[PDB]
């Protein structure tokens, strides 16, 4: 897990 | 039966063909434009961290069409927000690996990078050479195997569409989506009578984590550079 990739992956979601 | 696995095949394939980032064409026809050694010099000149901001920009854009290539795969948007969170987490950077080699040149050993091709010596600046020696050395394994659009569109869907990743809520729910793919890929694999070559991929895995690593940390100390 990376909370980097959580971040960017949670943006491009929305 | 046949038809709906073709039929699967092709939705893969527009959904990857889409969210490709670049034509593979493009690539290839500018395969000649070639940094010269005075722009390789500029590169080398930056700052480590002028260096890291761009190459992050560029890993952070790629994981972005990685987010909307799942997005188009049939059944993801079905998933809970979690669970589509859970398989990007752990899929998106292996992709995006996989996704490099179409801007691999073999012949000359040079990648494409913002506008022309060049090799390992365009990135010094990152003082990181045993990590880019690593990603030249994957990205010429997947090239030497002439992994068709095909290939690559169906093994990166199978890399995010997985239902052993730790923290899943309708495990049942991915099974049934990656099974649905494996039956595609596999006929795919049997007509072109290229069962074998999953045998011979080099492992992703080190390499995504240390490019998660690094794209995080750039997040993490942002405050501590320019904007
Ligand atoms: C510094 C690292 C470890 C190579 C990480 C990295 C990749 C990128 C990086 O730049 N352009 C790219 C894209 C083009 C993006 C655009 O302009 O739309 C081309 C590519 O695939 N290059 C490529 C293919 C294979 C290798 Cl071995 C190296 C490279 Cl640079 C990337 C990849 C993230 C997608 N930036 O930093």
């Amino acid at each position: 897990t990376n909370m980097g990739l959580e971040a960017i992956i949670r943006k491009a979601l929305m | 039966s046949l038809t709906e696995i073709e039929h699967l095949v092709q939705s893969v394939c527009k959904s990857y063909r889409e969210t490709c980032q670049l034509r593979l064409e493009d690539l290839l026809r500018q395969r000649s434009n070639i940094f010269s050694r005075e722009e390789v010099t500029g590169y080398q000149r930056k700052s480590m961290w002028e260096m890291w901001e761009r190459c992050a920009h560029h890993l952070t854009e790629a994981i972005q069409y990685v987010v909307e290539f799942a997005k188009r795969l049939s059944g993801f948007m079905e998933l809970c927000q979690n669970d589509q969170i859970v398989l990007l987490k752990a899929g998106a950077m292996e992709v995006v690996l996989v996704r490099m080699c179409r801007a691999y040149n073999a012949d000359n050993r040079t990648v494409f990078f913002e506008g022309k091709y060049g090799g390992m010596e365009l990135f010094r600046a990152l003082g990181c050479s045993e990590l880019i020696s690593s990603i030249f050395d994957f990205s010429h394994s997947l090239s030497a195997l002439h992994f068709s659009e095909d290939e690559i569109a169906l093994y990166t869907a199978l890399v995010l569409i997985n239902a052993h990743r730790p923290g899943l809520q309708e495990k049942r729910k991915v099974e049934q989506l990656q099974y649905n793919l494996e039956l595609a890929f596999h006929h795919h694999l049997c007509k072109t009578h290229r069962q074998s070559i999953l045998a011979k991929l080099p492992p992703a895995g080190k390499l995504a984590s240390l490019c998660s690593q690094h794209v995080e940390r750039l997040q993490i100390f942002q405050h501590l550079h320019p904007i």
